[PDB]
């Protein structure tokens, strides 16, 4: 199956900082990669799909990029409500898999 | 001209349909399969003066003028015979005009009934882009 | 309004077969796929399988032989059934709508605990 290696496991940052989370696919997923935000005690929430497309309602401070096998989620001027966990998921054929998650926390 | 699935995909991607209005590429290839079975010459008369033309079957009463359909709107400001070519350009441009949003592929009942909800990506897997 | 709500047993012994329900609303089960995902206590997301709008199903390679997903388009319900339960199956179970290769709407999840 295509496995996704996400890093880093945790990140401590301050409000106003820019961070970057990466997910590397074990095989070409041809841009079929989504990113989700999960806040403490809530269910996952779609942020970005097809590598760079923002979900409706999602702020422009989020942007994704990559091709072939390395994908990144960049958050610019991170705000108080951006803290939580972040996961990537590929949609190239089946079975689908998730990245192991990144915990973004307050510095 | 009858296209191959991969060749039709590559042409569609080259023209900006991949993820246009959020619709992944396989949708467009699946729509073409069901609407004209990948045939640029396809045509189909309706129980009203209108006829659907080409690879994506564009209607004559609303999108292209065939100078024979009663009440033609010609919203793609193009002659229906232009849509019957081997170069998909004119057909891709009018479809881009038709799909004004994330629900716009409903403009094709075949896509809505035969593609939507299924693994449309199966149509482009194994294709060189 | 797209809504997905899970319902389940809460606690089960390995000696039982687990069934969880996902009741959706606001959209048709014929035009969208529904995925099943779980998240062990303090762990990450794990994909279990899915059922397409056409009724075809796909499963997690390791869990395939213990899972069975089906649905009733008239009742607007999708089901996940699972046997050979282990303590490792303890987790929060989610069903999510797939719209063109992205899980855009998620259920709130049901928590399951596998006893002894």
């Amino acid at each position: 199956d295509i496995v996704l290696t996400q890093s880093p496991a945790s990140l401590s940052a301050s409000v106003g900082e820019t961070v970057t989370i990466t997910c590397r696919a074990s095989g070409n997923i041809h841009n079929y990669l989504a990113w989700y935000q999960q806040k403490q005690g809530k269910s996952p929430q779609l942020l970005v799909y097809y590598t760079t497309t923002l979900a409706d309602g999602v702020p422009s401070r989020f942007s994704g990029s990559g091709s072939g096998t390395q994908y990144s989620l960049k958050i610019n001027s991170l705000q108080p409500e951006d803290f939580g966990s972040y996961y990537c998921q590929h949609f190239w054929s089946t079975p689908r898999t998730f990245g192991g998650g990144t915990k973004l926390e307050i510095k | 001209k009858v296209f191959g699935r991969c060749e039709l995909a590559a042409a569609m991607k080259r023209h900006g349909l991949d993820n246009y209005r959020g619709y992944s590429l396989g949708n467009w290839v699946c729509a073409a399969k069901f609407e004209s079975n990948f045939n640029t010459q396809a045509t189909n008369r309706n129980t009203d003066g209108s006829t659907d033309y080409g690879i994506l079957q564009i209607n004559s009463r609303w999108w292209c003028n065939d100078g024979r359909t009663p009440g033609s709107r010609n919203l793609c400001n193009i002659p229906c015979s232009a849509l019957l070519s081997s170069d998909i350009t004119a057909s891709v441009n009018c479809a881009k005009k038709i799909v004004s949003d994330g629900n716009g592929m409903n403009a094709w009942v075949a896509w809505r009934n035969r593609c939507k909800g299924t693994d449309v990506q199966a149509w482009i897997r194994g294709c060189r882009l | 309004q797209v809504q997905l709500q899970e319902s389940g047993p809460g606690l089960v012994a390995p000696s039982q077969s687990l069934s969880i329900t996902c009741t959706v609303s606001g959209f048709s089960l014929t035009g969208a796929g529904v995925n099943w995902v779980r998240q062990p206590p303090g762990k990450g997301l794990e994909w279990l399988g899915m059922i397409w709008g056409d009724g075809n199903t796909d499963y997690n390679s390791a869990l395939k032989s213990r899972l069975s997903i089906s649905k009733d388009n008239s009742k607007s319900q999708v089901f996940l059934k699972m046997n050979s339960l282990h303590t490792d199956d303890t987790a929060r179970y989610y069903c999510a709508r797939e719209r063109d290769y992205r899980l855009d709407y998620w259920g709130q999840g049901t928590t399951l605990t596998v006893s002894s």
